[PDB]
RNA sequence: CCGAGGGUAGGGCCCGUGACUGGGGCGAAGUCGUAACAAGGUAGCUGUACCGGAAGGUGCGGCUGGAU
RNA sequence: UGGGAGAGGGUGGUGGAAUUCCCGGAGUAGCGGUGAAAUGCGCAGAUACCGGGAGGAACGCCGAUGGCGAAGGCAGCCACCUGGUCCACCCGUGACGCUGAGGCGCGAAAGCGUGGGGAGCAAACCGGAUUAGAUACCCGGGUAGUCCACGCCCUAAACG
RNA sequence: CGAUGUCGGCUCGUCGCAUCCUGGGGCUGAAGAAGGUCCCAAGGGUUGGGCUGUUCGCCCAUUAAAGCGGCACGCGAGCUG
RNA sequence: GAAUGCCGGCAUGAGUAACGAUAAAGAGGGUGAGAAUCCCUCUCGCCGUAAGCCCAAGGGUUCCUACGCAAUGGUCGUCAGCGUAGGGUUAGGCGGGACCUAAGGUGAAGCCGAAAGGCGUAGCCGAAGGGCAGCCGGUUAAUAUUCCGGCCCUUCCCGCAGGUGCGAUGGGGGGACGCUCUAGGCUAGGGGGACCGGAGCCAUGGACGAGCCCGGCCAGAAGCGCAGGGUGGGAGGUAGGCAAAUCCGCCUCCCAACAAGCUCUGCGUGGUGGGGAAGCCCGGGUGACAACCCCCCGAAGCCAGGGAGCCAAGAAAAGCCUCUAAGCACAACCUGCGGGAACCCGUACCGCAAACCGACACAGGUGGGCGGGUGCAAGAGCACUCAGGCGCGCGGGAGAACCCUCGCCAAGGAACUCUGCAAGUUGGCCCCGUAACUUCGGGAGAAGGGGUGCUCCCUGGGGUGAUGAGCCCCGGGGAGCCGCAGUGAACAGGCUCUGGCGACUGUUUACCAAAAACACAGCUCUCUGCGAACUCGUAAGAGGAGGUAUAGGGAGCGACGCUUGCCCGGUGCCGGAAGGUCAAGGGGAGGGGUGCAAGCCCCGAACCGAAGCCCCGGUGAACGGCGGCCGUAACUAUAACGGUCCUAAGGUAGCGAAAUUCCUUGUCGGGUAAGUUCCGACCUGCACGAAAAGCGUAACGACCGGAGCGCUGUCUCGGCGAGGGACCCGGUGAAAUUGAACUGGCCGUGAAGAUGCGGCCUACCCGUGGCAGGACGAAAAGACCCCGUGGAGCUUUACUGCAGCC
RNA sequence: GAGCUAGCCCUGGCCAGGGUGAAGCUGGGGUGAGACCCAGUGGAGGCCCGAACCGGUGGGGGAUGCAAACCCCUCGGAUGA
């Protein structure tokens, strides 16, 4: 039956992407925290 | 006249349609339509603020001339009577000798071919608009402004009208469609006659699908819900109201008056609606 | 082939009968009241409508086959 | 052909008196109602009086023992549309007539349907009386209805 | 109570005997035939239907008889629900 | 040494279950160390509205070739979507961008918010919508509308020639639209051909044939032809389209008008370029100088922005055309032609799946297009089958119990059971025929029956031709033939009578409930006069609504028919300028502290002082409520009648042992041999009753009752048969659980149900197939129940606050 | 966090074939004119039968599954809310 992950690159980039994070106090805190933890990726990679 | 159907389906037994007899043109004037942005009842936050709206037939908005003092003295010929999905009244396309075209809401008795005009000097005949103080006492009128130059606000639905009942100073006393008796400024414009399509109120929708075509989603009773939803929610099996009948928000809904008490317009309202 | 009739199925008419129920007639030796006949104690009657234990009442309209 | 009388019918208009309600004034100790009363209304200012407004229904005098209509039935006034009928002339047609089972139409009031309208009145209903009781008669309230449009119903002491 | 699954039905039995039948008896208000009552006896047997979830019970038609109890009101790592 | 402790390692269950659709395999040849599993050939089976083909998501090298087999692959492996390496994706025209707007998002101006931020007309962004120029064939191991070949086309720049008042982000036109039905003419696609081309074939009894088998086209500028779409022409007036206007709008006049004209698209043809089968031979060669024609069927596609009808009344913006303004008129633009210029990104492969979403090479999920033929009335249904693709990544045997899926059954025929649960029966089409009741539609496929194949003969109407033959579609009549049986296989209602509930079609607890629940047209109450009420938001702003009382919000009721009684004392709501109570504030009699004092400071009575509450009324489709006792009639029984207590008033009409009735299987009647259910009655209604509506109601229902007919393995009552498992051998190889175990019965005992204690009985050691009585068997720190001064949801005339409103 | 699910907004797409035969229209009948009746034409509908598609009614299987909701048979809607 239809499951919960139905990938869609436009949706991924527009929802979790770098620019979406930057537009928002909470989103910039996500970038700040992931940079502080030393994450290799700050944002999901989507092909485009 | 309203048109009935033979009961060749369960819903056609009661369904009735407008007869559309007054309609002489089946397409809107292209220069006078704009897209009507459907809302679903949602405001600019995305939130439902009026329940049970959405999913009605697509519509174009016809631009209506609710001013008419816009063009004092310039007669126009009644070119067509058209259907307007955004209102119960029919609309009338006017061709001004100007060459300008405009819609007004179609009064009862309006005839395609005849001429109408607006202004203090206009004849007192169906379709003409005058400031209120130049229309004889006793005349029934529609498309009435509430304050000067702000637009026709009163008596706009199918078959409605207001009657002039007297004068007093700068104001004239109207009996509104609701039966209320109200002062309206004499410089307010009105159009002599009653709004047409008076058979509108005898339409029997016939089935649930018809409300859906109109954008009306199913309304659900408080009694059919749960306490988290509605004052009337819950109870085991069916329940009576068990408290003064209330809205989804708790305010009482069987008599509780709700017009604001210190409202400035109260100085101009003579008698609250009857009935 | 037709064919008495038998069989299957579905209809129509009539008769008898049925838990229970509607009123009717007669009986009269009872209970309630007294609607009509006198102006019958609210003139009567009447079609209809709503009502009342009951006869009845009231409304609307009609008739005189109503006393004074 | 030429005349007449008439609440004959249908539609649109329109006038005045009265009742009720609302507003302003003025005014106060009751008003109302009955055989007599009480309910009711009234100092939260009623009734009675003056002024203004709204609204529905019915048309006083003329009016009669009158007129018209096939019957039901029709009454302020104006206009329009329309029916029946009487008289005079004795001009036209030439028995073209009488009746009429079925049919079709009309058909008071009440009642019904869908809208409207709602002053007065008033079934149902509530109360006060009356009374032995009083699901009545009388009194104070009161909803349908009474009024308009359209569609039904098709009854009568629809009687001379 | 860090779980001992419950009514009734079905299936599968096994046991007790305070015995429903069949076998053996005494007493009888036992003529006979048929019964009544008690004693011995558990070897085997103890029907099919209508109603109701029912156990039970009532009823229809039979029968030699249409027994009553126990087994976690036997039996859901056997079924039903 | 224990914490159902934590991390790791390793056991047990066990060579056990399983190895993932029952579409299916067999043999020969080859390769290799090794072959059921890789390659090749023949045979067999399966899909074929797909299990074939193409595109979009998503995936991201999985593509091709070489060399490999440790691991991955449910076995094997020489093979692979696996390991290593090399190669492979080519565009002005395909898609997206250098174009347009949609919702929405963002946002100059502006508005709002403690901050962060929220909004916001323009503008901008935003596409699978609008707009825009490429078809066919060939080529590679792997790309191709991209390379190549042929024939076409678009834009930009510059130039030349002709023409024109040129010029825009401004004005206008256009772009520009629904649903259902549908005409004419085409094309896609298909069927047939005794005609055209072709390697061959004559088998096994016949056939050298009008034989069999195979193919008989694709693209194509201009021109032309057929069919369609779009579009009136001229003049005069002009105050409107926020400037201007010759344009557009309006008025008038003349001509033209279902003609034409002009314009555009489709289809045909068309110089020219290609393609080209079976079979044979080792993807290619040959067939071949291939032929490339006639007839028929025919779209849902095209002409297209076609036509009609209908109500629910059906985007925008740019490209485009036209108008003029600044300007500029040696320019600029328009047309023709020529030369030049023409960027960025994607392009492999999978793509109903072993490459996407499901932890897996997972029987599940995934949007668009093509989807052949014959037959069955039609069809995308069903059976077979083409092209194409597969046999599902463990096998070999055996022929038990049992399980699954399937076939049949004597006699009976619901006796099964909670229930005909399940399974039978019925089954398409044509004809005949069809009841109560009804809202006149229906009920209705009612029910019930008859026909159904093939052969010959005669014939009817339509389509295409031509008006005929031929082809094709729908038929009809007569006479015959065969079988058990003719929709001969596959797909395809069992029916009827009668109650309950809900009017109806719909909706719902994703994953235990599809219902009588929700919704629904419709009915009523109520709020709301517009900067509406109401809703979201602190606000601004929004929705309501670009609506205006025939409208919008809230509530109940729930098609329709006939109806909807009485109680307003309590609560609610509505009305009430009186009166009572009433806070801040006003007032300031009087009193107090202090100072030598003027003074400063404090307390404070009358009186004035809102909403609210009290009080007076109204109000039920507002919350709600709707009695008891005693007596009385020619026998009894009962009580129309009377009396009396209480109440705000004492349940009306209708219905009633009911989706409600405790006693209860009430009683009576019906049906049955027998009826706790069912239907019809009665009424002492424990505890119906009138919009939490009352009583009915045709039609409807995968709802829930009761009965009958048909028919059956449901049953008496079981039997046989089939395949997939189970069993045996080879390969691979889990799991929960597990204190350790050398783990029998009885009767006792024991914390009260003992393999483990006592007595006695019984018992050689170890397995395999089976069955489930026990190990108070496994699983889940009982959901019930209680306890905890544990939690959470919900209610209210609990408390106390807050928002909101006054 | 609305790539699942619920509702709405914008823009696209899909629904084989068969059946029933409303209004209207035309003709005829009828009447003073009508209503109306009959036939033909017509093609309406939360109409009917049934695929795709959307569901999930009853039963069976599955139950350390093919699957943390699947499979077979049956069944509901299928121009509309
Ligand atoms: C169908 C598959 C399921 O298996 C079931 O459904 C069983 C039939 C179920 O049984 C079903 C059906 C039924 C009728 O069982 C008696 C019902 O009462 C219970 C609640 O669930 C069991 C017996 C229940 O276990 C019972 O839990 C009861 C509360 C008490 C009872 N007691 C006897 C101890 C005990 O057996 C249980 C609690 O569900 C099991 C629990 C340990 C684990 N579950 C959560 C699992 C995940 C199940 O969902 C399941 C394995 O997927
Ligand atoms: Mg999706
Ligand atoms: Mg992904
Ligand atoms: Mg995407
Ligand atoms: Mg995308
Ligand atoms: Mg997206
Ligand atoms: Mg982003
Ligand atoms: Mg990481
Ligand atoms: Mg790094
Ligand atoms: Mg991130
Ligand atoms: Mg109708
Ligand atoms: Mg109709
Ligand atoms: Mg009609
Ligand atoms: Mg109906
Ligand atoms: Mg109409
Ligand atoms: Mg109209
Ligand atoms: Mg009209
Ligand atoms: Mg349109
Ligand atoms: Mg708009
Ligand atoms: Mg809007
Ligand atoms: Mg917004
Ligand atoms: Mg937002
Ligand atoms: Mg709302
Ligand atoms: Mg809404
Ligand atoms: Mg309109
Ligand atoms: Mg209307
Ligand atoms: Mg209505
Ligand atoms: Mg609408
Ligand atoms: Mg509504
Ligand atoms: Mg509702
Ligand atoms: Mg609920
Ligand atoms: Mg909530
Ligand atoms: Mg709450
Ligand atoms: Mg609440
Ligand atoms: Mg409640
Ligand atoms: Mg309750
Ligand atoms: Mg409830
Ligand atoms: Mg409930
Ligand atoms: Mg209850
Ligand atoms: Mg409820
Ligand atoms: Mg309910
Ligand atoms: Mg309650
Ligand atoms: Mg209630
Ligand atoms: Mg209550
Ligand atoms: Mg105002
Ligand atoms: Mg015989
Ligand atoms: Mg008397
Ligand atoms: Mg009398
Ligand atoms: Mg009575
Ligand atoms: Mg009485
Ligand atoms: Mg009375
Ligand atoms: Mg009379
Ligand atoms: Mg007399
Ligand atoms: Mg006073
Ligand atoms: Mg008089
Ligand atoms: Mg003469
Ligand atoms: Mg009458
Ligand atoms: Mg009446
Ligand atoms: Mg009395
Ligand atoms: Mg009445
Ligand atoms: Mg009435
Ligand atoms: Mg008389
Ligand atoms: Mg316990
Ligand atoms: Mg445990
Ligand atoms: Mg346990
Ligand atoms: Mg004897
Ligand atoms: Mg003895
Ligand atoms: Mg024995
Ligand atoms: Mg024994
Ligand atoms: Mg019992
Ligand atoms: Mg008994
Ligand atoms: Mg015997
Ligand atoms: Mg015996
Ligand atoms: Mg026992
Ligand atoms: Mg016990
Ligand atoms: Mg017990
Ligand atoms: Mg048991
Ligand atoms: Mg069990
Ligand atoms: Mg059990
Ligand atoms: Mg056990
Ligand atoms: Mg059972
Ligand atoms: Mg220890
Ligand atoms: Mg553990
Ligand atoms: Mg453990
Ligand atoms: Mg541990
Ligand atoms: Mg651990
Ligand atoms: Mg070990
Ligand atoms: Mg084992
Ligand atoms: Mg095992
Ligand atoms: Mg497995
Ligand atoms: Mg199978
Ligand atoms: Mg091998
Ligand atoms: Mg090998
Ligand atoms: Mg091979
Ligand atoms: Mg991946
Ligand atoms: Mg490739
Ligand atoms: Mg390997
Ligand atoms: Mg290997
Ligand atoms: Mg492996
Ligand atoms: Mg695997
Ligand atoms: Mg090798
Ligand atoms: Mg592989
Ligand atoms: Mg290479
Ligand atoms: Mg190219
Ligand atoms: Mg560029
Ligand atoms: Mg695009
Ligand atoms: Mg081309
Ligand atoms: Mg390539
Ligand atoms: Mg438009
Ligand atoms: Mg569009
Ligand atoms: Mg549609
Ligand atoms: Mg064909
Ligand atoms: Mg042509
Ligand atoms: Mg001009
Ligand atoms: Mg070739
Ligand atoms: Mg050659
Ligand atoms: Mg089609
Ligand atoms: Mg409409
Ligand atoms: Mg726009
Ligand atoms: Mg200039
Ligand atoms: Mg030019
Ligand atoms: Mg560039
Ligand atoms: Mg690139
Ligand atoms: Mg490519
Ligand atoms: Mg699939
Ligand atoms: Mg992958
Ligand atoms: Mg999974
Ligand atoms: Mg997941
Ligand atoms: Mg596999
Ligand atoms: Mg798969
Ligand atoms: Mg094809
Ligand atoms: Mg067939
Ligand atoms: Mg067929
Ligand atoms: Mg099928
Ligand atoms: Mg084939
Ligand atoms: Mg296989
Ligand atoms: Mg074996
Ligand atoms: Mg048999
Ligand atoms: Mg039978
Ligand atoms: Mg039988
Ligand atoms: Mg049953
Ligand atoms: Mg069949
Ligand atoms: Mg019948
Ligand atoms: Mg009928
Ligand atoms: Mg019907
Ligand atoms: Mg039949
Ligand atoms: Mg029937
Ligand atoms: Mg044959
Ligand atoms: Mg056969
Ligand atoms: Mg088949
Ligand atoms: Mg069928
Ligand atoms: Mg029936
Ligand atoms: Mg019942
Ligand atoms: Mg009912
Ligand atoms: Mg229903
Ligand atoms: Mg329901
Ligand atoms: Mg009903
Ligand atoms: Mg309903
Ligand atoms: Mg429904
Ligand atoms: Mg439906
Ligand atoms: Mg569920
Ligand atoms: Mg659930
Ligand atoms: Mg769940
Ligand atoms: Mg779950
Ligand atoms: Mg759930
Ligand atoms: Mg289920
Ligand atoms: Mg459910
Ligand atoms: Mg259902
Ligand atoms: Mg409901
Ligand atoms: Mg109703
Ligand atoms: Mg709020
Ligand atoms: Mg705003
Ligand atoms: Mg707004
Ligand atoms: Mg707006
Ligand atoms: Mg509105
Ligand atoms: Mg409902
Ligand atoms: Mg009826
Ligand atoms: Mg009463
Ligand atoms: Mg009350
Ligand atoms: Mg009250
Ligand atoms: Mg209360
Ligand atoms: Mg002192
Ligand atoms: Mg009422
Ligand atoms: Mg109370
Ligand atoms: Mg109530
Ligand atoms: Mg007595
Ligand atoms: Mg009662
Ligand atoms: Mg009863
Ligand atoms: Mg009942
Ligand atoms: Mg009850
Ligand atoms: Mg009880
Ligand atoms: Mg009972
Ligand atoms: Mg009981
Ligand atoms: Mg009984
Ligand atoms: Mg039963
Ligand atoms: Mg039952
Ligand atoms: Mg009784
Ligand atoms: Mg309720
Ligand atoms: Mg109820
Ligand atoms: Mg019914
Ligand atoms: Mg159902
Ligand atoms: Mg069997
Ligand atoms: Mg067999
Ligand atoms: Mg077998
Ligand atoms: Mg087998
Ligand atoms: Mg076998
Ligand atoms: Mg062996
Ligand atoms: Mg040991
Ligand atoms: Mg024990
Ligand atoms: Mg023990
Ligand atoms: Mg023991
Ligand atoms: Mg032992
Ligand atoms: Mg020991
Ligand atoms: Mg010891
Ligand atoms: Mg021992
Ligand atoms: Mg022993
Ligand atoms: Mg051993
Ligand atoms: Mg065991
Ligand atoms: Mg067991
Ligand atoms: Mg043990
Ligand atoms: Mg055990
Ligand atoms: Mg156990
Ligand atoms: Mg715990
Ligand atoms: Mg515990
Ligand atoms: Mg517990
Ligand atoms: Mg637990
Ligand atoms: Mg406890
Ligand atoms: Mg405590
Ligand atoms: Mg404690
Ligand atoms: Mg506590
Ligand atoms: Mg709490
Ligand atoms: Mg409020
Ligand atoms: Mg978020
Ligand atoms: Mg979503
Ligand atoms: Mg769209
Ligand atoms: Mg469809
Ligand atoms: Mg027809
Ligand atoms: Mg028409
Ligand atoms: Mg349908
Ligand atoms: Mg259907
Ligand atoms: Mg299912
Ligand atoms: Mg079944
Ligand atoms: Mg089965
Ligand atoms: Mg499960
Ligand atoms: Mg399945
Ligand atoms: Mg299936
Ligand atoms: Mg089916
Ligand atoms: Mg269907
Ligand atoms: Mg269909
Ligand atoms: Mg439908």
């Amino acid at each position: 039956m239809k499951r919960t992950w139905q990938p869609n690159r436009r949706k991924r980039a527009k929802t979790h992407g770098f620019r979406a994070r930057m537009r928002t106090p909470g989103g910039r805190k996500v970038l700040k925290r992931r940079r502080q933890k030393g994450r290799w990726r700050l944002t999901p990679a989507v092909r485009k | 006249a309203v048109k009935k159907f033979k009961p060749y389906t369960p819903s056609r037994r009661f369904m009735t349609v407008a007869d559309f007899s007054e309609i002489t043109k089946t397409e809107p004037e292209k220069s006078l339509v704009k897209p009507l942005k459907k809302t679903g009842g949602r405001n600019n936050q995305g939130r439902i603020t009026v329940r049970f709206r959405g999913g009605g037939h697509k519509r174009l908005y016809r631009i209506i001339d609710f001013k008419r003092w816009d063009k004092v003295g310039i007669p126009a010929k009644v070119a067509a009577i058209e259907y307007d999905p955004n209102r119960s009244a029919r609309i009338a396309l006017l061709h001004y000798v100007d060459g300008e075209k405009r819609y007004i809401i179609a009064p009862d008795g309006l005839q395609v071919g005849q001429q109408v005009v607006a202004g203090p000097d206009a004849p007192i005949q169906v379709g003409n608009a005058l400031p209120l103080r130049f229309i004889p006492v006793g005349t029934v009128v529609h498309a009435v402004e509430l304050e000067p130059k702000k637009g026709a606000k009163l008596a706009r639905a199918a078959g409605t009208s207001a009657q002039i009942q007297g004068r007093e100073g700068d104001y004239v006393i109207l009996r509104l469609p609701s039966g209320e008796l109200r002062k309206v400024h004499g410089e307010c414009y009105a159009t002599v006659g009653a709004v047409g399509n008076a058979d509108h109120k005898n339409i029997v929708l016939g089935k649930a699908g018809r409300s859906r075509w109109l954008g009306r989603r199913p309304h659900v009773r408080g009694a059919a819900m749960n306490p988290v939803d509605h004052p009337h929610g819950g109870g085991e099996g069916r329940a009576p109201r068990g408290r003064p009948p209330a809205s989804p928000w708790g305010w009482q809904t069987k008599g509780l008056k709700t017009r604001k008490r210190r409202k400035p317009s109260s100085r101009f309202i003579i008698a609250r609606r009857k009935k």
